[PDB]
DNA sequence: ATTTACTACTCGTTCTGGTGTTTCTCGT
DNA sequence: AAACACCAGAACGAGTAGTAAATTGGGC
């Protein structure tokens, strides 16, 4: 359960969440209404309205137009033990990250891993069929197409990307730099969900964009990305996605 | 021996001058120079004496947590403010 | 033109902002009150900001403190920690390494029993579980807070050794995350959002922390509160706390 | 780590705000603060690059003869100059 | 408000002013040049100011220097020292005629030049020896210096010459002669009145900067020469400056000028 | 051998000989050797060249204010000639020979010999019964409220003028300021013993006479009316002859 | 020939209050 | 709703040139 609030100041009235619009009111929420809040540019967030939300246990991340950019949530480094040792175990331990990486391959292309092969083969099946991929939605849209205008443009919306597939992991409860696919880096399981369904949408649009060759494509992938993930619920598609993903370990979670 | 910084505001030239015998003007009314205890001691005698509807400001190096103090004299729209120990400056409209 | 964090060593340890609306004006915190007063506070200067009520943080406040390295939090009565904020996490290695130390019971009391050894300076009676460390963790805690109030002579305050207390979390939290570890993943504490910073925080906690509360408690002054922060400020100064306190998580572990 | 002090004219808000994120504005345009040799050659980075046609000096403390170097950005009425290894600064007129 | 010099301890060595005219605005030392320039120079900050030729010094300028207790030096080629100007009264009384007693008595004359010895070497002095005979002694082994550090840092050496090698060496010991000018001066005592140089006008500041000039400053001079530089008085000036500032000659002088002068056992 | 005061021009060197340029510019030629010392009124800028050339004459220069009223530097400070000073010492750090100085500065001060058998203490008590009479006396001459020592701050501004030139003239001479023998342990001490000597003849009486007005400026007043009376009783010049005929009382041989 | 107090007047920067424009320094 | 870029203004202090006044902060 997540909300986004925008352009407003977040207060608390009768003993409930607010947010106060120059109008007045404009929005109540109960407080096991929401598990967690997102907090677009305009807001202001008040004393009280944090003081309530730690006395409740509800997560606060400071996000950008519709999740594209997370900038500082709540309760850093981690806020439940579980959830966090939950994903530890599974990146530590060679035989459980193996199942989640062709979980994770699975669930990217919709056919089953092949069972005969280990995570750095798995990884360059991966490569191979994603380079083409690149190929192939480029022939489709009609772009000059090179080795990884257009570069600019996916860059962009894998950023986008990562914002909201980071505010999925924080929101979830779990820590965005235990990996599977990817290690060693501070943000490498965002990389990995993200990958999942990168070129679903995200891609896309970001040949559809170079195509037109705008003055400033940087700013148009992120407004189109950030439209994306409103219309086509993205972030709360996310959220089930992880913890099935992680469930692939066969390991009961908190 | 730790460094020194005075800014002055609206000084009459016989301190600004004064200043400039110990301490570098850099920049108009910006002196800065390495002093002992002593001598930045004297140096305020000197402002507190030759400036009389002027503000100045001096801040110099010591052995505490922010690594500095600063001391006023006169008044200004910038005031140093107190926060537990913690001495910051706000700005009065 | 980017902005990174500077060590935590290299800074103050914290302020106090407790009216007024924290905007950011040109790229800067600020504090401006109901008079219209700004004031500029430092925050990539400081290892943490405490919020106490009345505070209205604006929504590039967090941002632009998050960037910096700074932490916010927001406090209760007494200093008493309320909630946290803090950049979206930090490092992979240095988290696994205390993961895989908590997983495992055998190595999980490793560190306790180093903890317990640290805390005390003699070394834990041998074989003695986890659980029972604690029991005998409390017994010593408890006997150390009676031996204080006949020191400094007290009737055995709470108020002034929560709020000392307090002011050493908001800096071993902001220790802890800024060294990239986990603050939930306790050894000795466990099930707390916040258990790896009871534990490593208990260790120098009665070294002048706490006595020093009761030296505040012993007499009656006005506002307890600032007189105990200015108190702790200089501790963490004096006995150069924050320096100290990422080599000894590294050195527990 | 030594004292640290920026002094900015006719600098854009971008860099004023920046300088205010470390350091300590004590009077107009006017910065002090105790930084290290890293954080310091860092500031210096950021009036560099911030600064567009505006006149800025930074002095830290060193162990120095003078007990304390400075170095300027952008052009000033207030120049420094080199006397044998001794940096004083010259007003010039017009 | 009356103006007092701080300590020597706690100031610059030494600038040096090559043209322009020294006058006094607004109760501060300032150096006017042919096209304008103006440059403040903190008196209060500097044990004394070395004056090269083109430098035309005012009534105001010369008072100001001397009530902030800075020395003002007018110097010849290559930094050699033509003339002075200090404080009129200035010095103690008592610390004048301590020095005074010294010198006016053969036994304790003899006494003090022992002391500059020992203190210029290692190994104390030979017993018997008359100041005639000590002095004797004391060429030969300058001479002997010369010749060993010109084998150091191999230059071509023939002999110590005051009209390369040569130029650096006065222009080295002439920025110690006007620090150890400064500091007698500051100290109290007379800087004509010496010990193992007499009849001088600078004889006491000859005195104790020859125990500590083959200590660091003159074999820096040799350093310098072999290198051959466009600007040797620039280069042997900077590195006398952090010569000064390591040894803490500043600091030093004060204490070596008493330390010598003790060796009467008179208590002063 | 003499003693020049130059005042309000810059003082340098074009032909090869000290000159003295002034506002319009005119130029006046001055012989740098033949002169004893130079001394240099306020207004005055010199040059190097002129100073190096004043060097290698052995010419003195002296930074002095209106006709030597105020010294405030001097060339060789510390000392010039070793024996000059030297020889003040003998005289100082010997009792017999001090008490011989004395007895020559009070015979001196007043006309007569000082009494036999008298030591400094002695001395200093005559000295002053008749510094007081001599007070109380000029009260009456002149007609003025006296209570011992606006009076009182003329005769302080006179005095202080007079130390001026006194001290010039000590420096001149080649001796000490800091070596007294009726005053000790002060950094003027010999400066207030010469002084002494001629203070009642002119300029304290003159104190009195600005002091018998009422001139709203008694500070500047007696100043320039002190620096009048150096300048035209050519008091400086006096001193130093006066300066070494007391040292010679203490039988010594004085230097070359 | 210095130096300072004093006085308009010039010039320079800081600061403020008014709209118009954005929700923003990437690529793992 | 919050924050920056931008613009035009007032407001302030530093700086320059010219005029008139001194040659000076003391006492042994």
């Amino acid at each position: 359960s997540m909300i986004f609030l925008q352009y407003g100041q977040i207060d608390v009235i009768d003993g409930a969440f607010v947010l106060i619009d120059k109008t007045g009111i404009r929005t109540h929420i109960p407080v096991g209404s929401v598990a967690c809040i997102m907090l677009e540019p305009g807001t202001r967030v008040s004393h009280a309205a944090v003081r309530l939300a730690a006395q409740v246990g509800t997560l606060l991340v400071w996000v950008g137009e519709a999740g594209v950019r997370v900038y500082a949530s709540g309760q850093p480094g981690g806020a439940r033990s579980d959830k966090l040792l939950y994903q530890a175990k599974l990146a530590l331990d060679e035989d459980l990250r193996l199942k989640v990486v062709r979980k994770m391959f699975e669930l990217r292309f919709g056919e089953p891993a092949p069972a005969r092969r280990s995570v750095e083969q798995l990884r360059g099946i991966e490569g191979s069929r994603v380079r083409a991929t690149y190929a192939l939605l480029a022939k489709q849209y009609g772009v000059t197409w090179n080795g990884r205008t257009i570069n600019q443009c996916i860059s962009a919306a894998t950023s986008c990307l990562y914002g909201v597939t980071e505010a999925a992991i924080l929101a979830a409860g779990y820590a965005p730099a235990i990996g599977f696919v990817h290690t060693g880096k501070p943000l490498s399981f965002v990389y990995d969900i993200a990958d999942i369904i990168k070129f679903d949408t995200v891609v896309p649009k970001a040949f559809e964009i170079a195509r037109r060759n705008p003055g400033e494509p940087d700013r148009e992938v992120r407004l189109a990305c950030r439209d994306i993930f409103r219309s086509s619920k993205t972030l709360a598609k996310l959220i089930p996605l992880i913890e099935d993903v992680l469930a692939a370990g066969e390991i009961q979670p908190p | 021996m730790s460094m020194l910084v005075v800014v002055t505001e609206n000084v009459p030239p016989r301190l600004r001058g004064r200043l400039a015998i110990w301490l570098l003007e850099v920049r108009a009314g910006v002196y800065v120079g390495d002093v002992s205890a002593k001598i930045r001691e004297m140096i305020w005698e000197q402002i507190a004496g030759l400036a009389e509807e002027g503000n100045v400001v001096m801040a110099w190096a010591t052995n505490t947590e922010t690594g500095f103090e600063f001391q006023t004299f006169g008044l200004n729209r910038r005031t140093p403010v107190d926060l537990d120990g913690l001495r910051l400056v706000s700005f009065l409209p």
